[PDB]
């Protein structure tokens, strides 16, 4: 719900 | 002198480094000390791989030693890299000792990529080196004796291990001479052969000859049940086969004859007369159907003159009755001997390469730790912020606390100033338009960095193209077209999460527009926001009132359950357990890893007083805003209805509302901007790949 959350989560995953 | 010993396998050389640096760097730090170790154990091994099994055959100690090191280095490896999903694919090619094929040929040959293959190939040349400088000792020697016997016992523990661990080891069927019931045959030729050894040397020490004749009689069983094995089944080279049927009789013979001299002593003259014979005719048999094979000239010497001189004195002196064999009792066995068990290390002086190296079993486990650790605090974190949420937007759209602090319809009520003043303090509308304004360059620069990523790829691949069309001859590559997919692939994920950032980033603006006003009148000095703020008339029912002291009891706790959230949330943040000896103990304690259990069981006992707190704020809350909602529409029974307590008790509830947007807001842009100050950074290193590929061509 939060604007920035599944793009932070997509981030990590190739971080 | 004749002893069986057997052939060393063929190999041929593999990359041994390779598939483990390639894994080592992928699982560690770049330029990290790992490497700076564990690199250089991986091309050390290659060279030991090499040393062990490349080499022209050398019946030297020094060539067992780096052999034996080498299976015990490679026994010391399994742990420590992920060979079971075969993923880690390295392949390992050897050919038969023996040339034995199920099918009708020359050479059989097997490559296969498991590890428990080229263990049992590298035990079997360290069986066959072993016996090999067993059969070359000289037994006229103590020290000969001593070797012999340690080699053959050596070799048939080798061998009987390798029986009873080359199934599991491989997946499909083995090559003739690492099969089972092979191994189990030159096992026990090997413990014959070491039992033959210590017969010599009793022999030698001039011991007594009951002793000799049961040490004569238990080799013969050895080589008799060898030989028996062999009878129907060929699968070891030529010579080994008559070899064994001429030492079973060999030893046999040495039983009678040794037990012919015991029952010379004890006056049985013609059990003495009728051993003598039988060993007579074994030897008989054994020369002339394997001489090509022994030498029994001095033994059948021996006997002979035994058997004339007792014939002699019994024809003459004694006439004693010579018994039918049947009739004697058996000789009796003793054995000296025991297959040796495999236990690394089985080289001298051994010293593991890789002993830091971390067990992949526990990395698999510590990572799995941390997704379950990372859930259980995210989770908990969330289940938090949400609540605080929905109560921030429940008392807002209830007018509280203002409408309980506002006793004079006159003035700023001290919640709104408290707020107002927070967010003056915290830079004002300013911060957040900051924010706002510099989301589309932090865009761009990422956007910029993936653009030109790309364009390095485009540009080499445009004249590698081109030199392929004009030189076909000279220009012979693999085209970068065909290198580049993969960087490409990443490319248009990156460029998928640029097209959401786009969309969190267009949804943040909107609701930051729909909310500006707002919170710029909140953040105006106390006189200039009072005189925005509609008044009022106030009512007594607020001086002492039930109601309101209920509703204050129930917001103050409220208050308190929210403020704990920050701790908790932090508490949660602040604490772990390295799962690393927990996971060691398990692996060195038992056979195998459960993370699960463990796991589970670790993170109830970091992590459970909190999660309960955590669970307790939100049941707790569910209570409070029941009751403050019950409380609130029996308080508003109190208050009275006209245009102007209407029109400020709006404005109010819009300040409440403004002052948790501009929370809300400042969290949501300082994350979006984690997010692309963090992708800049991802975004560098794949800058740097396009950078490091395109000039390494």
């Amino acid at each position: 719900e939060k604007p920035y959350k599944e793009v932070t989560e997509d981030l990590l995953h190739l971080n | 002198a004749t002893f069986i010993s057997v052939q060393l396998k063929k190999t041929s050389e593999v990359d041994l480094a390779k598939p483990l640096v390639k894994f080592i760097q992928q699982t560690y730090p770049s330029g990290g000390e790992e490497q700076a170790q564990y690199c250089r154990a991986a091309e050390e091994l290659s060279k030991l791989r090499r040393a062990a099994v490349g080499r022209p055959l050398d019946k030297h100690e020094g060539a067992l030693e780096t052999l034996l090191r080498y299976y015990d280095q490679i026994c010391s490896i399994e742990p420590k890299f992920p060979f079971s999903e075969n993923q880690i694919c390295l392949t390992f090619t050897w050919k038969d000792a023996f040339d034995k094929g199920s099918l009708f040929g020359g050479s059989v040959k097997l490559a296969l990529a498991s590890l428990g293959y080229e263990k049992s190939c590298v035990l079997f040349n360290c069986a066959a080196l072993a016996s090999q400088i067993a059969a070359e000792q000289n037994l006229d020697n103590d020290e000969g004796l001593k070797i012999a016997a340690k080699h053959y016992q050596f070799a048939s523990g080798a061998f009987l291990h390798i029986k009873e661990t080359v199934l599991s080891a491989l997946s499909r069927e083995p090559t003739v001479d690492i099969s089972p019931d092979t191994v189990g045959t030159l096992s026990l030729i090997m413990l014959a052969q070491a039992q033959e050894v210590f017969f010599l040397k009793a022999t030698r020490d001039k011991m007594k000859d009951a002793i000799i004749a049961k040490l004569a009689n238990q080799a013969a069983d050895y080589f008799g049940d060898a030989f028996k094995q062999c009878q129907y089944k060929d699968t070891l080279p030529k010579e080994v086969f008559p070899v064994l049927a001429a030492k079973h009789c060999i030893m046999q013979a040495n039983a009678e004859y040794h037990q012919s001299i015991l029952a010379k002593q004890q006056y049985y003259f013609g059990e003495e007369i009728a051993r003598l014979q039988h060993a007579a005719e074994l030897i008989k048999t054994v020369a002339s159907r394997y001489d090509e094979y022994v030498n029994v000239k001095d033994f059948s010497d021996k006997i002979n003159r035994a058997l004339a001189a007792a014939k002699k004195d019994n024809d003459f002196i004694y006439h004693d009755r010579v018994p039918d064999l049947k009739d004697l009792d058996p000789i009796g066995k003793a054995t000296l001997v025991k297959s040796t068990p495999v236990n690394v290390p089985i080289s001298q002086k051994f010293t593991d390469l890789f002993e830091k190296m971390v067990p992949v079993s526990v990395q698999q486990s510590l990572a799995a730790y941390n997704q379950r650790k990372a859930d259980l605090v995210n989770r908990s974190i969330a289940q938090m912020r949400e609540a605080t949420t929905l109560a921030n937007g429940v008392l807002a759209s209830l007018n509280l606390p203002a409408a309980i602090e506002d006793v004079s319809g006159d003035t700023v009520p001290q919640s709104i100033l408290t707020k107002s003043r927070s967010v003056i303090e915290q830079g004002g509308i300013q911060t957040v338009d900051q924010l706002i304004k510099e989301l589309p360059e932090l865009l761009q620069r990422n956007r910029e960095i993936l653009d030109e990523s790309l364009r390095l790829l485009d540009e080499e691949e445009a004249t590698d193209n081109d030199l392929r069309a004009k030189f076909k001859e000279r220009w012979q590559r693999t085209p970068s077209n065909e290198l580049y997919k993969p960087l490409r692939a990443e490319g248009t994920n990156f460029r998928t999460v640029l097209d959401k950032a786009v969309q969190a980033d267009g949804q943040v603006k909107e609701c930051y527009q729909s909310h500006r006003d707002t919170i710029v009148l909140l953040c105006k000095p106390e006189p200039e926001l009072n005189a925005a703020i509609p008044s009022a008339n106030p009512a007594k029912t607020m001086q002492g009132s039930e109601v309101v002291n209920v509703l204050k009891s129930l917001l103050s706790n409220l208050d308190e359950v929210k403020k704990e959230r920050e701790g908790l949330e932090n508490d949660l943040k602040s604490v772990n357990f390295d799962m690393t000896s927990k996971f060691l103990t398990a692996l060195a304690q038992d056979g195998v890893i459960n993370e699960e259990a463990l796991s589970v069981t670790e993170l109830d006992r970091v992590y459970g007083g909190l999660t309960t707190k955590v669970q307790e704020s939100l049941k707790k809350q569910e209570g409070l805003l029941k009751n403050i909602q019950v409380s609130h529409q029996e308080f508003s029974k109190m208050k009275q209805s006209n245009n102007e307590a209407n029109l400020r008790e709006e404005v109010l509830k819009n300040l409440a509302t403004a002052y948790d947007n501009f929370v809300e807001l400042v969290a949501n842009l300082k994350e979006g901007t984690k997010f692309y100050n963090e992708l800049t950074e991802i975004l560098v290193r794949f800058q740097n790949k396009c950078s490091d590929i395109v000039f390494a061509r």
